Formats: structure tokens, C-alpha cells, sequence
């Protein structure tokens, strides 16, 4: 009701680009907002309207309803699916893998693993050294790190997640009235 | 293609560049199937 | 061509002058002797003023007199040029449609007013190039956060189907 519409309004007015929230902003008052009715209530520029209006059928926020007239009622369940892809999201950004192990060949640029090494390693001068490039290896330490940016890709997701604690909020008192 | 997709997409052009890229593909495996333009080296070679 | 008196056009002009002051801000009610007094056309003849008045002032459809003196009939709405952001406060009403060509020239070039706009809370965007303008407020409500188009760009399913599945099967 009141509370989804809300919620709705909050992430497309952060999501659709200004023009398209302005879309949103009349099919918020989901009701008989055809096209003709918001040549008048949006006032954009016709087919320019149409183009934003497919635009917003990705997720068919106002579900084209045909019913000449047309009139837009939101019943989608997108709006939970999208909020839902975002936590998925920093899931994702969580598991983006770690350093593993390295030791790199700076001048031919080929990367070696750790059991790798029981053969990289030189015998005599007990020196790590590359195989096909035969230059001394240098150990990957900092160079070609994946723990680094998976921790800062997770760490920003999650900084989204308490300005987004309200809408998530939203859509726990939406389900309490579905419920 | 996927530097517009990951940033500003218009998706008209999106359509499009589709096209560009089906037609390339099929070009590997034929470069003179009906229709489908012999895309050519230079000043007309097409392409082996 | 029907009837036409003396030069051709003589009410354009007179149209003209009568916008010209209102752009001017220089308002105030003319009488049709007054108007082409100032377009110099007073002395156009008795018939041909008589022709003006029966039929090239009753040709135009928005054409307003309040009594003796005829008033601003392209806008009816006075160009203030102020009390902007009162017209945004009611989001239904959006401006009253206000229009491109009846701004750059309410009383102030368009440049100058959308200098002292973007300072202001109101924000100006222009689905047509120069057919009309459209005021909103997005507010501060909307973040920008991070890589937000593409993440809509990732949740491109659509009519695809079993999506939402998987996610209540995590979620469960
Ligand atoms: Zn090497």
C-alpha cells in the first residue's frame, strides 16, 4: 500500500536517472496514467516519454497493464527482487577470492603457484628464479593481490546497506501487512 | 559493447551492436552464407 | 483571400508591440487606438480600424480585453519571473506547465534564472531541446551510492522466471 509505494519511490529515485524518477514520481500514483494522461501530467516529449517508458518495462514498475485508455497498477514483486540482488551483490563482492599463492616472473610476466616452487627454486644458489624466462623470480607478496579488493568491494556494498536500512525496513512493514 | 552495457547504455544502440556482433561471429564460421555481407580484408578480400 | 485592410499583417505587428512591452516589464492595459499608436498604424484609415476590431481581433483565439483597454492574451498568467520555487512546492500543479517560450524573456534572460535556480532547491530539466521546460525536486532522499547502474545492469532477467527462487532458497 502507502509503504510499498514508498518504499518504491525511495530506491527509483536512487536508481532511474533524474528524467526516469520524474517518470516515477506521477506512476508512484499508480491509477489511469496512460500515456496521454501524463502528456499532460509528466508533460515530456511524446515518443521521448515512450522511449523512458521501456526503459522502466525492464522492470515494469506500473506492469503496462492494457486496458484507447490505459490504466497502471503496480503489483510487481521486482521492487523486493531488486533489494534482494543487492544483498546478493555484497555476498558477491565478499567472495571475490583471496591472493592464493604467488611467486611472480616480473620480466616475462608469468605467474608461478607455491607447489610450483619445489621446481622455480634453484638448487645450487638456493635462489628462486623463473623457469621458461630463466630472470631471478620475485615473490608475488603485494603484486597481483585478489584479498585486498575483495575486502574494499565488500566494505563498500556494505557502507550502501545502512542508508538502505530504511527502505529495508520499508519492506519489512510492507511484508508485515502482506502478512 | 560491454564497456556501454557496464557504463551508460543507451540499449538502442545495444540492439544494434548485437547485430554487429552476431554477424561477426557467424562470419567465423562462414564468411558467405545467404545474405549475410562477405565481410572483407581490404578493398574487397573476403575474408578466408 | 476574404478581406484584408490596408497592410497586410497590421494586427501581427500590433500583436507584437503588445508582447514587446510585456518583455520589456513595462506592463499596462492597451486600448486597440493605443496599440497602434505605438505601432505608428493610428493613422491606418476608419475602415480599416473598423476592420480590425470586427474581425482580425475576433480571428484570434486566446485574444483577451478585461473592458475599455485589451490585455496579454498569449499568457494569461502574468510574467513575474519570481515566486519559483512557490510553483515547484505544489508538485501536482509542476510550474502550471510552464513553457520555454514564455520563459528567456519573462523579464530576465532563461541563463540568469537557472544560474540563481541551480543554487536554489529547484531543478530544471528539459525532455524537449526548446519546446518546454519542466521544474522538479529530486530532494537529497536519492544516493548515488556505488556502481548503481550496474547493478541494475547486473538484474537484467526481466520475463525470466526462478530468479526470486534462488533467492528465497538463500534466504531460507
Ligand atoms: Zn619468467
Amino acid at each position: 500500500p502507502a509503504a510499498l509505494k514508498r518504499l518504491a519511490k525511495y530506491v527509483i529515485r536512487g536508481f532511474y536517472g533524474i528524467e526516469h524518477a520524474l517518470a516515477l514520481d506521477i506512476l508512484i500514483r499508480n491509477s489511469c496514467v496512460k500515456e496521454e494522461d501524463m502528456l499532460e501530467l509528466l508533460k515530456f516529449d511524446r515518443k521521448q516519454l515512450r522511449s523512458v517508458l521501456n526503459n522502466l518495462k525492464g522492470d515494469k514498475f506500473i506492469k503496462c497493464r492494457m486496458r484507447y485508455f490505459i490504466n497502471y497498477r503496480t503489483l510487481v514483486n521486482v521492487v523486493k527482487y531488486k533489494l534482494d540482488h543487492m544483498r546478493r551483490r555484497i555476498e558477491t563482492d565478499e567472495r571475490d577470492s583471496t591472493n592464493r599463492a604467488s611467486f611472480k616472473c616480473p620480466v616475462c610476466s608469468s605467474t608461478f603457484t607455491d607447489l610450483e616452487a619445489n621446481q622455480l627454486f634453484d638448487p645450487m644458489t638456493g635462489t628462486f628464479r623463473c623457469t621458461f624466462c630463466h630472470t631471478e623470480v620475485e615473490e608475488d607478496e603485494s603484486a597481483m593481490p585478489k584479498k585486498d579488493a575483495r575486502t574494499l568491494l565488500a566494505r563498500f556494498n556494505e557502507q550502501i546497506e545502512p542508508i538502505y536500512a530504511l527502505l529495508r525496513e520499508t519492506e519489512d512493514v510492507n511484508l508485515a501487512y502482506e502478512i | 559493447l560491454r564497456r556501454n552495457e557496464q557504463n551508460g547504455a543507451a540499449a538502442h544502440v545495444i540492439a544494434e551492436d548485437v547485430k554487429l556482433l552476431q554477424f561477426h561471429v557467424a562470419t567465423m564460421v562462414d564468411n558467405e552464407l545467404p545474405g549475410l555481407p562477405r565481410a572483407m580484408q581490404k578493398s574487397g578480400r573476403p575474408l578466408k | 483571400s476574404g478581406s484584408s485592410g490596408y497592410k497586410f499583417g497590421v494586427l501581427a505587428k500590433i500583436v507584437n508591440y503588445m508582447k514587446t512591452r510585456h518583455q520589456r516589464g513595462d506592463t499596462h492595459p492597451l486600448t486597440l487606438d493605443e496599440i497602434l499608436d505605438e505601432t505608428q498604424h493610428l493613422d491606418i484609415g476608419l475602415k480599416q480600424k473598423q476592420w480590425l476590431m470586427t474581425e482580425a481581433l475576433v480571428n484570434n483565439p486566446k485574444i483577451e480585453v478585461i473592458d475599455g483597454k485589451y490585455a496579454f492574451k498569449p499568457k494569461y498568467n502574468v510574467r513575474d519571473k519570481k515566486a519559483l520555487l512557490r510553483l515547484l512546492d505544489q508538485h501536482d500543479q509542476r510550474g502550471l506547465g510552464g513553457i520555454l517560450l514564455e520563459d528567456i524573456e519573462e523579464a530576465l534572460p532563461n541563463s540568469q534564472k537557472a544560474v540563481k535556480a541551480l543554487g536554489d532547491q529547484i531543478l530544471f530539466v528539459n525532455r524537449p531541446d526548446k519546446k518546454k521546460i519542466l521544474f522538479f525536486n529530486d530532494k537529497s532522499c536519492q544516493f548515488s551510492v556505488d556502481e548503481e547502474f550496474q547493478k541494475l545492469w547486473r538484474s537484467v532477467t526481466v520475463d525470466s522466471m526462478d530468479e526470486e527462487k534462488i533467492e528465497e532458497y538463500l534466504k531460507r
